[PDB]
């Protein structure tokens, strides 16, 4: 459902998430991005 | 293919955000 | 530069990447979305490999 995926993005602040992997990612430029990816959501998920 | 069109404009958004946010 | 990072964005289709995320993201609608992205990183990489 569309508006159901709206408002989870929205509750769980998805877009901020992902615009600070990004600027994560244009920093490093990785050799292996979804690596570098991962790492990043591991770090987090800790912090 | 809603929720595909969603996550195409998203990505766009996110990616322009991040790159006007590194400079 | 926003060039180097655009040239990498483009090169590795990042745009891509990010939606195929979103729509994980919206069709699994995780409790820990944190933990939900490593795992489908690391899924990823795993197919790649393959």
């Amino acid at each position: 459902s569309l508006r159901e995926c709206e408002l989870y993005v929205q509750k769980h602040n998805i877009q901020a998430l992902l615009k600070d992997s990004i600027v994560q990612l244009c920093t490093a430029r990785p050799e292996r991005p979804m690596a570098f990816l991962r790492e990043y959501f591991e770090k987090l998920e800790k912090e | 293919t809603v929720i595909l069109e969603y996550a195409h404009r998203l990505s766009q958004d996110i990616l322009c955000d991040a790159l006007q946010q590194w400079a």
